[PDB]
RNA sequence: UUAAUUAACUAUUCCAAAAGUUAAUAACUUAACAUGGACUAGCAAUUUCGGUU
RNA sequence: CACGCUUACAUCAGUAACUAAUAAUAUACUGAUAAUUAACAACCAAUAAACCAAAACAACACUAAAACGUUUAUUAAUUA
RNA sequence: GUUUAAAAGAACCAACUCAUCUAUGUGGCAAAAUAGUGAGAAGACUUGUAGGUAGAGGUGAAAAGCCUAACGAGCCUGGU
RNA sequence: ACCAAAGCUAGCUCAACAUACUAAACAAAUACAAAAAUACACCAAAAUAAAAUAAAACAUUCACCUAACAUUAAAGUAUAGGAGAUAGAAAUUUUUAUCCUGACGC
């Protein structure tokens, strides 16, 4: 009999069984049946300059660390809204209705890269 | 409607317990069948003047049939409830003074 | 698993269409008719039985159509025939004689006077003579033609009535049926489909035959020389 | 969505993006989200299992713990 | 005369719908809040989906009637 | 090992946790009681003591209901709370002969009902035993509205009769928006069954229904951390501000 | 199977149920289904094959 | 080559013993390291209309009546 | 391939398909084989892939054959 | 003298209590031929338990037989049964809260 253990793979079936291996797809089929690539569907690799970046991968063993503090939202709102919203509210121009000057977003289908639906990889 | 009948006894249960039954409890006699009994006839209250009944605003026995397919539907009579009964009675006592 | 039939075409077409035989099975997969299946591979070719057929709903009168092309048809034992008229062609059942280039009228007038009957012409059955070969014939108007297509066999007219008229099938049965019901004249074609002989064993594979079992029963009360009378005419004619 | 397999397992299903709605896929329709009435039976047996399987590992744990006492009588 | 469709290879129709659809004034309790089929909860009518936004490849084949060539009377090509 | 709570009691303790928790308590009681529907198929006996004939002793005698089998069709009409008897019976109605499986099934029958309330004539597959209570309550609606859940053993009866409550609860005026005096005539003949909305549109739910009900009821979309904080905020500096 | 008890299912027939029709309580019909009780057959179900010799 | 088995294939090294129904050593044992690179193959348009006229060197025929196709019109993301 | 105006359920005989007779083998190469010899060999022919019919059954050119090496009715689990 | 022999542990078993009952992992992929990101649908179904066995056979019958009401009595009583094998209640009665949980179990 044949073997039930080991993977199923593209490798152990007939000509008309293609797995793919898990990369993902960079287009569709064309008219006479070639394969249309789209270049929008493949990954761009948004490299930095790092030619006057004075980090290496490493850093100086006598270098001290830090207690573990896991930034938080009360903690990242403190820091970024807090002071914002405070000084507006002693000014006496605090709008509870229009939060967006102070970095609230109302909806996320406006912008590009939303937090929710995730429409970024990495 | 078919009405059976348990051919063997069942146990007693008195303090609201289910009875313990048995596969052979399953066993029925059939005892009465509904259907072939002599139906009974409905009492019906017209409320318009048929041909072959009569006039509107008496009560008259006719078969189920008749009383299902023609008097309700086309709303040429209603039932003889009380409610229903009370309505016809003041009508007859206000059309016997005028 | 279920199996789906091969008749899912709607439009109708004069080319033959492939066709998916089954022995016996029926959509579950078991045998339900043995001694069918392994025959030889065929085509279908499209039939249109209602004869009285106008192109356009414009003109319902009768039209005359030509006769193209007598073929021969696996699927039934008679002889097809194309015959065009206006803008499409069709399939029909060939009477005895019809050969190519010939003239058929198609009719649903009926008068007073009874029509000569040649053999492509179909008119209802209120107006053909009280003698005449027929086949092809309807039960109620507009249906088409279920009754007789084999090859060879033709019906009678034998009265008319009441608006109505009585046939006469290839089992000597009567049939009444309304006096509009088309039907075409004439025996259908091939005539000696019965004097065939098939040669050997292998004939009946080729056509789609089975051999039958091998076990030996023994026969009972229903085998016998059994002369029954003819049963009762049947009447199609819905008297209210 | 904490959705419940053919199975009886409780499961969470993650999301995949599609251009059609949920009630035009033919892949996803086929799928069920619900246990019939014959999976209770092995959902109760899972849940016997378990207990079964905790129910030896605590009494093992109290059989380590004694026998432990029992050769170290510092006590 | 003689329909050329066979029914059990013809498209099957709808399934009738269910009873709490018949009740005037009654919402019907469906699964479309769970995105997925449950026996027992009645089947949710949807409308005709709109794709906003039109696709070329996916979508359905134009009319004949709709094309600007279009004339009533007929060619014989 | 042993459970705890014994199995009897498992599906009453999950419609007592949960989500099934949140439930509305009418409905909740509505559910848990058990009344015995009448007897159809099975003729009881009067008293609750009889006089054996043989051993001429009074005897405390009970009634056992005879289990009947609806099958899923009987739940799209009326069929009077009967359904499908199986059973054994004895071929020649003698006790020493064979036994053999029986099942008694009803006659149904394809009937078009007229509702009053609702105003729609519904064909419904219904039996003579349906027609039957429907002359007996006087009235569609008035069989509807009267007999109970367990006596009508009909998922479309119980969405009838909710429809129904719902529209007197709501006093809709769909049912004659150019006939309100007719639509008062109507409405006022069946004020026995007047039920409050809030218990109007949970009385033809299953389990099932009533939990994702409550489910799009429950369904609220989680509130940005930004709103509770900028709360706090604005209570601290409201704080500060009132503590000078 | 010409053994003893007889189911379900398939073909008959009959009665009841249901739909109705005629006349001043009676008579008559059943397209598709289809319920209850009987009848005749197919397909069949359960069980058995007394002992001395 | 297809179907099927999955590294049993290749290089180096070792075999006292384990596999070869025995040795020599090794494609069949052990360990380490490498390998099979697409042009061949798989995935690779629908909607209507014109279309009866077999394959067998197909000229033309027989019966058992026979898989295998183009053109026209509308839409087919267009970018190694 | 050969004979035939023949692709004639014709003939000789290869591939191929069956298994007539004999001799070995009988814990054997083999839970049905080897060798010689045989029958068909353009057909009711062999055969690849994929699907269907499931045991109160299926299928059967009736041998009560075959339905995963034991079938007068498969095997596994449960009753046990 | 070879072959060999002996450990005491891994862990299991039966109960009590118990939160109240489908453990942990779930980055991506998983009911396309599972672990294969990505296209206009179809989705769902119920209809009694049977027999092996006992009645020294076997035909009516045959406790339990994957449906809660537990315990002390009534009581193996009334009853049901080819009145055979066997089956078998009820009315009415009794039941004091927690720890003291481990093992003449391997
Ligand atoms: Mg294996
Ligand atoms: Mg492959
Ligand atoms: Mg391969
Ligand atoms: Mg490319
Ligand atoms: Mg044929
Ligand atoms: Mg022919
Ligand atoms: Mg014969
Ligand atoms: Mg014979
Ligand atoms: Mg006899
Ligand atoms: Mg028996
Ligand atoms: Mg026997
Ligand atoms: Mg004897
Ligand atoms: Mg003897
Ligand atoms: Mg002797
Ligand atoms: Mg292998
Ligand atoms: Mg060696
Ligand atoms: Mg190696
Ligand atoms: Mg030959
Ligand atoms: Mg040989
Ligand atoms: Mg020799
Ligand atoms: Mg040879
Ligand atoms: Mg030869
Ligand atoms: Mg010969
Ligand atoms: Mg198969
Ligand atoms: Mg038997
Ligand atoms: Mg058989
Ligand atoms: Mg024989
Ligand atoms: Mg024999
Ligand atoms: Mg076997
Ligand atoms: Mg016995
Ligand atoms: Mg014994
Ligand atoms: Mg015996
Ligand atoms: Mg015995
Ligand atoms: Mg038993
Ligand atoms: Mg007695
Ligand atoms: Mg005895
Ligand atoms: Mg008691």
């Amino acid at each position: 009999g044949a073997d039930r253990m080991s993977k199923w793979t593209s490798k152990r079936g007939p000509r008309t069984f293609c797995k793919g291996r898990g990369a993902k797809g960079t287009g569709f089929h064309g008219r006479d049946g070639k394969f249309v690539q789209i270049k929008e569907m493949i990954p761009e690799l948004v490299v930095p300059e790092l030619a006057g970046f004075k980090l290496k991968p490493y850093v100086n063993y006598r270098a001290p660390e830090g207690t573990d503090t896991p930034l938080t939202a009360k903690q990242l709102f403190l820091e970024t809204a807090a002071p914002a919203i405070e000084k507006d509210f002693k000014a006496g121009t605090f709008d509870p209705e229009h939060l967006e000057k102070y970095g609230f977003e109302p909806t996320q289908e406006g912008k590009l890269f939303q937090l929710y639906p995730k429409n970024f990889p990495r | 409607t078919v009405i059976v009948e348990r051919w063997w006894k069942v146990p007693l249960a008195g303090e609201g317990r289910k009875p313990r039954l048995h596969r052979r409890h399953r066993v029925y006699k059939l005892v009465e069948d509904t259907k072939h009994r002599p139906k009974d006839n409905l009492e019906l209250v017209l409320t318009q003047s048929v041909e072959e009944l009569g006039v509107r605003g008496d009560l008259v026995s006719v078969k189920k049939s008749v009383g299902r397919n023609r008097l309700l539907p086309q709303g040429l009579a209603v039932y003889a409830s009380p409610e229903n009964k009370k309505l016809f009675e003041e009508e007859k006592l206000l059309r016997q003074e005028g | 698993a279920t199996s789906v039939s091969w008749k899912s075409r709607t439009k109708y077409t004069v080319m033959p269409v492939k066709m998916r035989k089954s022995g016996g099975r029926n959509h579950t997969g078991q045998i339900q008719v043995h001694g069918i299946g392994g025959g030889h591979k065929q085509r279908y070719r499209m039939i249109d039985f209602l004869r009285f057929r106008p192109e356009h709903e414009s003109k319902p009168g009768p039209f005359e159509e030509k006769v193209i092309a007598v073929r021969y048809d696996p699927c039934r034992s008679a002889d097809i025939a194309l015959v065009a008229g206006g803008n499409r062609k069709r399939w029909i059942i060939a009477t005895e004689n019809m050969k190519a280039g010939d003239t058929v009228l198609n009719s649903d007038h009926i008068g007073r006077m009874a029509v000569a009957a040649r053999e492509g012409d179909a008119h209802p059955l209120g107006a053909l003579p009280v003698g005449t070969l027929i086949n092809n014939v309807e039960s109620e108007p507009g249906r088409g033609a279920q009754y007789i297509r084999a090859a060879g066999t033709c019906g009678v007219l034998l009265r008319k009535v009441n608006g109505t008229a009585i046939i006469q099938l290839p089992s000597k049965r009567q049939m009444q049926v309304l006096e509009t019901c088309i039907a075409t004249v004439g025996r259908v074609s091939n005539v000696d489909h019965n004097k065939r002989v098939i040669g050997k064993a292998g004939r009946n594979r080729w056509l789609g035959k089975r051999p039958n079992s091998g076990l030996w029963q023994r026969k009972g009360g229903w085998a016998g020389r059994k002369i029954r009378p003819l049963p009762p005419m049947k009447s199609y004619v819905k008297l209210p | 969505a904490w959705r419940r397999d053919i199975f009886g397992r409780i499961i969470w299903h993650k999301f995949k993006q599609w251009p059609i709605p949920w009630y035009l896929n033919k892949k996803y329709n086929r799928k069920r989200f619900f246990a019939m009435p014959y999976v209770e039976r092995f959902v109760r047996m899972r849940i016997e299992k378990q207990a079964r399987i905790k129910a030896r590992k605590r009494s093992l744990e109290r059989k380590k713990e004694k026998f432990l006492q029992e050769k170290f009588p510092h006590l | 005369a003689y329909e050329w469709g066979v029914r059990s290879t013809r498209k099957p129709e709808p399934p009738p719908l269910d009873r709490v659809y018949e009740i005037p004034g009654l919402e019907p309790i469906t699964y479309a809040g769970k995105m997925h089929f449950m026996p027992g909860l009645a089947r949710p009518v949807f409308p005709p989906w709109d794709p906003g936004w039109t696709h070329p490849k996916f979508r359905r084949l134009p009319p004949l009637h709709e094309h600007p060539l279009y004339k009533d009377q007929a060619c014989y090509v | 090992p042993l459970h705890k709570v014994p199995v009897g009691l498992w599906k009453q303790l999950r419609l007592w946790e949960g989500i099934y928790s949140r439930l509305p308590r009418h409905y909740l009681r509505s559910l848990e009681e058990a009344r015995t529907p009448t007897p159809v198929h099975y003729r009881p006996h009067g008293a609750k003591f009889k006089i054996n004939p043989k051993n001429w002793q009074r005897e405390r005698v009970e009634d056992v209901p005879i289990p009947v089998h609806y099958p899923p069709e009987s739940q799209l009409g009326l069929w009077g709370g009967e359904g499908w008897v199986l059973g054994h019976r004895y071929v020649n109605n003698d006790k020493l002969s064979k036994r053999v499986r029986k099942v008694w099934k009803p006659q149904l029958f394809q009937r078009e009902l007229y509702s009053e309330i609702l105003d729609k004539r519904f064909t419904v597959t219904v039996t003579m035993r349906t027609l039957d209570l429907i002359d007996q309550a006087c009235g569609f609606d008035f069989y509807i509205l009267k007999t109970p859940k367990e006596d009508l053993c009909s998922k479309f009866g119980m969405d009838l009769k909710r429809g129904m409550l719902l529209r007197l609860a709501r006093q809709d005026p769909q049912l004659h928006p150019d006939d309100p005096a007719r639509r008062a005539a109507i409405y006022d003949r069946y004020k026995a069954f007047v039920i409050p909305e809030a218990e109007a549109e949970w009385v033809g739910l299953t389990l099932d229904e009533a939990v994702e009900k409550q489910r799009l009821l429950e369904e609220k979309d989680p509130i940005p951390l930004f709103k509770i904080f900028v709360e706090e905020l604005l209570g601290q500096l409201q704080q500060q501000a009132l503590s000078e």
